[PDB]
């Protein structure tokens, strides 16, 4: 039966496949190659799991489909459900109900819980701001509607968790903020991080961004990865690698196990060239593709020919763009 | 009941091997795309997927949103298809993203056991449990409500009450969205809960709105266009735009003679398809105001004189510019 | 008695003129020449009465002051009240409660009539709309304060209405929206009535405008009426041309006619060279105001006295923008 | 009563064939426009006529708002003046168009037998209604409430129990509106139910707001223009400016001495007539202390010296420029 | 003890220092110079007090430190707790609650008081607008949630004070609108105050601005003072000029007996040589700071190792500017 | 108990007659800002001023954000110390110029006879009180209301009940402040009521927010920098860098020996101090995944060969510039 989790794009990853001193291994968990940003990631993962040093910033970088989200995912995956990962992308922010720091201080406190016993209660800190905050408070946690958080509540609750704290009431449980394309931020937003990473309350901030050395939005300054180096001064940068065609036919296989498909290795060798010369994502849309070409042949195996197929039906972006620029004056 | 300009289009038209017919369903010729949207109709079927995406790309008038509706009625009505256009993501109560996540939401279903509710629905009702001079709002529903509502579904399609259907969400004029909207659908199509999506594209190379000069080949950011499978539409041959104009004559139940179908058909290949399948209801009121049951030349021909196509009109306008206003 | 409508622009136009086989005459029901767009307007006007295809478009191109608003209220007054006919300005879709497409989506739904059989109700889609989006909603119809009404609450409408239809309860009216001014509209306002005049619920949309090829607002693209080539695709075009000499004398007749002034012949030829040189709207603003002045030396008609009186007191455009010109760097 | 710039002003001071007096009900001089502001109000008086719009065009200083309300004393306050700045259609709370309807219909009166009402008053007494104790927030009124606002007046007026005054808007600094607000008056000046509208305007050939370098004569569209009937208001002489000094005198209450008020006149002369003008209050003031009740030259002249005029005050910016702040 | 009220920048300044002539003494009441701008201000007091003549506008253009804002203050004190006096600053009118119109109005109707007997009451137009305005708008006038109020009460309002004032109920007191830097209005702000004024109940504004030839905010046009030439002609313009030695010595000795602070004859000579050099205000910054610095080292008169040991230890602008630019580079 | 990027600093670390010692209260160098920030905890410990306004400037890293919180840490928390950024302004509910008033009246203190609350918290509590359940916006309080709670306090501390407290409000980042509230700064420093201010700033010659391209010297209006005290704070030699490498390590429980010290001084002056602080805890998680409690040189190698500081992932950037997006 269908449940409401398909196979998605990191449905395959399950960690970051490290083993005790956190050496990468070549294949593990659904991660391939990538052996010094896993590594780098496994350190980071240890630091979280300790958890005694505040606010501190990582920032993936690397080209696009180097596996920057993919690492992010093996991190949630080896964490667990136990502490918070606060998952959002840069744009979400732009909110119209609330301004661009408070929803930056939602984000931060959502990825800090509060296990207090009594029963064992897990909650975050954005959950009992918005609870004491009105007094039908806990609707506006799902309807968001949530409004701009007066800060002495902030304050007041931030002194009452320490009194917890140094009662043994409550535990702190700090997470993670992961904030895919960080770019999108603006230079006021870039302005808050500065400090709010500051806070011996803040969690890990974790950031991937898949620019070069371009505009700062809401600026018309030229910085690397689109952040002020202010910011960047305040992380540690991991760098993603491109794959070679090894990783790229090992990417290709584990997906195609993830999606339940059966390949000839002609097949394999196929895609992963047509991997390498278009894009690694292109290639891994290509193989549901061929899958369902093959059924509909009724056949058992995805052949260089049902390849070759959809590869004619399914165009990549370089092949689309040179069709259109030999028809321009036709599109507008 | 009331045709509209794709109500002729019932289906993708292929045969059973998959390859398509020359003319079936309403659509004629295209027969590559109408293949790669039956492969599309074949993975929204199997399920098993979420969050892939498809482009269809090509110049205006070549069937994209005839394509998009076709799978749609190859699908059927069990499975949820949620159309919307790019400039809706444009709420004053909601930021975009929020409109661009209902809609996903919205894209996917549950056949409660008969109830056919979708994920939104279930957002919306739990996110309001109200008159009395206040008045109904969007709200920026919260990542923890739908981690629930995620929770409460997967418990009841394990006790076997309800069933999952994912469908199909079409964003037509993708070009209109925003940078911001752009980055925010690579989150939303990595997830393994979002639905099948299908955009559609008339642009060249033209700049992303919302960034102050970045060019892009679709209007659309080139990190988007690696997460998308494109489809191209072609340009139709004057034989197709003959026989799409007879197929929309015999919808609009309008009788037409050889003649001005001809006639119909070098107008179509000298203007524009859209401008003469447009052509054809005024000429069968002049038809039938001369007391005549089917369009002869004489029609067509005063049609085209009483109306412009944009070509026309703008030669008129170039030659006195002056007179026009700036 | 002075009732609430008075004599203004308009008021004359008492439809198109046209016969069974609508064919213009010269002079008829207020409208003098234009006898192409007339022509045109009246086969617009037997489509719109035969209600059978959705979402036709047609724009009214042409010089200003050729009657392009003045055909539209000559299809207003043929079409007769039964028929639903919403008039709006291309500026009065940027609302602050509202978005632009949800603007717009009330405007089609507004022109949409449905008459409901207890005896006969008269509701449009919007009015049905309104009333089910909240309790006691029927006040937001008076008020506006509508918001933005759920995606949900209209298919489940369009839903309810097609059961009426096919139960014959219900019987559906499409109607007219005249959007005048149609410039004014953005780009994505553009980009929503691509789609929208694809739906079968939509109604016959009338446009005019007075531009060349000009910019389109909110892009920087030239385009030739300020529309985009993609929605101009899916429209007829009716050319309104400028008026001659003996037309702009019929059409000032007319007006003194409807305003109750009696001219000389001699003044009806110079107030007509007055016009053909300046303005067809200049020339009419002088009929009431010679009127005055006439009335004011105790005579009772209008002299050429009278007519150069007025002209000398009241500046057209051309003229007033000379006289600034002389006095140059007085104007701010 | 405090005493205003206008407060001299009492009508256009015609005769009794609208030949204007050179000098009477406060005016002097400026014959052409107080002769055609005197036909405006013999159309107002006529109320035949709905949405004829008329343009003050000028420099500054040189009475068009004076002309403006002086067209209103002529009227009397039974006929309603709506008078507003440009400015005013930037709410918070409503779209820019609801602005203009809204002063729209507060120009158009009914008297009720008695009360004096608008068919603004009407149209929010009809679109207000039990916990009603919110903010009250102004709202986008729609054009069904205002249709039917106006088939009651009609009925009212059938039966003999009101009866309508259509009056004037008065949109002074009419530049300050922006290219919607200039089109959304085509439909506002074009109804049958529309007031006469009175614009002033003192730019010449200045970019229109909310456009993109379109330069049009005053600071209005072409559009607009041509919907218009311009009056053109000059500058005065130096007699003509010293006998408007002399009426500000006995409005304020002032005796000014005829040596005093030759050499305010030559103040006049440079710097403006509002400059010369605005001395007054300060002269008399000085010549209360000084132990006498009438301005003689040297209060003038000492006033001359502790305040500035706006070109004198330039040139000080200009030579200083590097101490003041950019 | 310590009050709410302490030493503020214009503390010391007590009123005006004129004579009953209006004359101005060389150093009274805390003012010392600028004799011109006191005896113009002087005459605008009076005018003022008057309150004969509505709507009256003056400008005190001069350069920074020059003592517009010490002039505004010194009219302030003398005019008295009696007559209102409505200060802001030009940033203030640009409130999310309301337009800038609507805010410009709020600070209108607050400097016209209404004395009302009965026991005698006070209140300004604007209380009576937000008490008129809804059935507990009592409320709004603390906590400012007014929205923008209609102008049917506004002018209601008006009808019933006057009708108040003729049968002598009311009695009116005309006050003070004192925009502090002007300059930050837009042009929007700029043509209301220009049809403001012209009201039979509009105070008396006073306006103080820094800027010489520079553009008008919202255009892209200059001007001088920031202001358009249309709202310039409206009003008196009032000019500071820079101080002397003498006038900079006797203003830091004001400043001194202010604050309780000694010092000897020659850091007088030393701080009135830096005022000279780099700005008033940092010589006054310099009293407090070398006080404190004398006070460290168990002293009572400040001496001039103080004032070195302060000027050392902070910076004026043109100092840190240089050592700035000295390392330019390290700087973002 | 986590420890924060600033924990480590407890105070200016001045000796009893106000001048700096080298290292002492977690600060290290710097004497010069030290000293000035002591005279400013002088002020703001009198009592008498209100209204003064400090400038930190210098380039990144140079300790301003410290020097604040060291002045906050010698005042204690008896004073009240507002932490504020520039970017905090730009509020959706009430404007910027309200925002910057509330955090100056939250930094004036007041005791009443024993309950700490601000002014802000009299200010909030007497704006308002169906009420409970409507949503608590933020509002634009009225001077009449904040003067009236000024006349109150002034009762209370004739009383002897109440004791006024005057704080700090240290806003950080100003530079992200606007030209509207540095406008209204100089009227919010002006006051006699207002509390002392320190502002922060690393930015160069650049240009003011909501300026037109004016370019100014810390991104701050002259204007401002007239009113305000500028305290410069420099850049650190190697051994300044070690010792304050060294209080950090101290900080975070981590051992380190006197090479890796050296290696992590070497690093830090290649780069920056604030990415060789941050390869401490990773050096020694690493150390302890290889069965050690202290960092050797081999693991600091180890780590700075995993993670990048900005200016090698810079250089990666600009030679790969190509294939990374735009
Ligand atoms: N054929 C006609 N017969 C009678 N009156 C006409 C005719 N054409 C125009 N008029 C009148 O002339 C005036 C022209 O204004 P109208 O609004 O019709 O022009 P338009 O083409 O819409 O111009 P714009 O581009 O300025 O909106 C109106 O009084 C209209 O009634
Ligand atoms: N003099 C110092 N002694 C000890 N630690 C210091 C010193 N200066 C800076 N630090 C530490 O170095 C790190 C960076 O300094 P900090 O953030 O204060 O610098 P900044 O760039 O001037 O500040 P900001 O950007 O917050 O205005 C922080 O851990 C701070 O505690
Ligand atoms: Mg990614
Ligand atoms: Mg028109
Ligand atoms: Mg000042
Ligand atoms: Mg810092």
């Amino acid at each position: 039966v269908t449940r409401i989790e398909r196979i998605g794009a990191h449905s395959h990853i399950r960690g970051l496949g490290l083993d005790d001193a956190l050496e990468p291994r070549q294949a593990s968990q659904g991660m391939v190659g990538q052996l010094a940003a896993r590594r780098a990631a496994g350190v980071v993962l240890e630091m979280i799991r300790e958890g005694k040093i505040a606010g501190r910033a990582v920032l993936i970088a690397g080209q696009p489909g180097t596996g920057k989200t993919a690492i992010a995912m093996g991190m949630a995956q080896a964490l667990g459900p136990d502490t918070p990962f606060t998952a959002i992308a840069g744009s979400e922010i732009f909110s119209l109900e609330m301004s661009k720091t408070e929803a930056l201080t939602q984000a931060f406190r959502r990825s800090i819980g509060v296990r207090i016993k009594e029963v064992v209660h897990t909650v975050s800190l954005h959950e009992i701001d918005v609870i004491n905050s009105r007094t039908q408070g806990f609707l506006a946690l799902f309807s968001g509607d949530t409004g701009e958080i007066k800060s002495e509540v902030r304050e007041q609750i931030n002194a009452k968790v320490a009194e917890w704290r140094e009662e043994g009431k409550a535990e702190i449980i700090p997470g993670v903020l992961f904030i895919d394309e960080v770019h999108m931020l603006d230079i006021e937003s870039f302005s808050f991080l500065n400090r709010a990473l500051e806070s011996d309350m803040a969690p890990v901030l974790i950031m991937a961004t898949n620019r070069g050395i371009t505009r700062i939005r809401g600026t018309s300054y030229q910085s690397p990865h689109g952040i002020p180096i202010d910011l960047l001064d305040r992380l540690l940068i991991v760098s993603t690698t491109p794959y070679s065609e090894k990783d790229t036919k090992q990417i290709l296989r584990i997906r195609c196990e993830e999606e339940d498909v059966e390949m000839s290795e002609d097949a394999y060798t196929v895609l992963t060239r047509i991997g390498l010369e278009t894009s690694l994502r292109y290639a891994i849309q290509l193989i549901t593709a061929a899958s369902l070409v093959c059924r509909k042949r009724k056949g058992t195996e995805v052949q260089v020919d049902d390849i070759k197929r959809v590869y004619s039906l399914f165009l990549d972006e370089s092949r689309s763009t040179q069709y259109m620029k030999e028809y321009q004056d036709a599109f507008l | 009941q009331r045709i509209a300009s794709h109500s002729h289009v019932k289906g993708l038209g292929l045969d059973e091997s998959g390859l398509a017919k020359q003319a079936a369903s309403g659509l004629v010729g295209q027969e590559n795309a109408r293949e790669a949207c039956g492969v599309i109709v074949e993975l929204i079927k199997s399920k098993k997927m979420a969050g892939r995406a498809v482009l269809l790309a090509g110049p205006p008038g070549t069937g994209k949103t005839a394509l998009a509706l076709a799978i749609a009625q190859e699908l059927g009505s069990k499975v949820p298809f949620c159309p919307m256009v790019g400039s809706e993501v444009y709420s004053t109560e909601i930021k975009k993203t929020e409109v661009l996540m209902e809609n996903f939401r919205r894209a996917i279903g549950l056949r409660i056991k008969i109830q056919d509710v979708t994920l939104h629905d279930l957002d919306v009702a739990n996110a309001r449990p109200m008159g009395q001079l206040m008045k109904p709002k969007k709200t920026e529903i919260t990542d923890k409500l739908r981690g629930e509502i995620n929770k409460v579904v997967n418990k009841y399609i394990d006790q076997g009450i309800a069933e999952l259907v994912p469908g199909v969400l079409f964003v037509d004029e993708v070009h209109m969205l925003d940078i911001e909207c752009f980055t925010y659908l690579h989150r939303a199509l990595e997830s393994s809960i979002a639905p099948i999506v299908i955009f559609a594209s008339n642009r060249g190379n033209c700049v992303i709105r919302g960034t102050e000069d970045i060019t892009s080949p679709h209007g659309i950011p080139l990190d988007l266009l690696d997460r998308v499978m494109i489809i191209r539409t072609m340009l139709y041959t004057p034989q197709e735009m003959k026989q799409i104009i007879k197929i929309r004559a015999q919808t609009e139940g309008i009788n037409i003679s050889e003649e001005a179908l001809n006639h119909l058909g070098e107008i179509g290949t000298k203007t524009t398809l859209r401008y003469s399948v447009q052509l054809l209801t005024p000429a069968n009121l002049l038809a039938k105001i001369n007391g005549k049951d089917s369009i002869e030349k004489e029609h067509v021909e005063e049609i085209s004189e009483l109306f412009y196509d944009a070509k026309s009109s703008a030669k008129i306008l170039a030659d006195q510019q002056d007179k026009y206003m700036k």
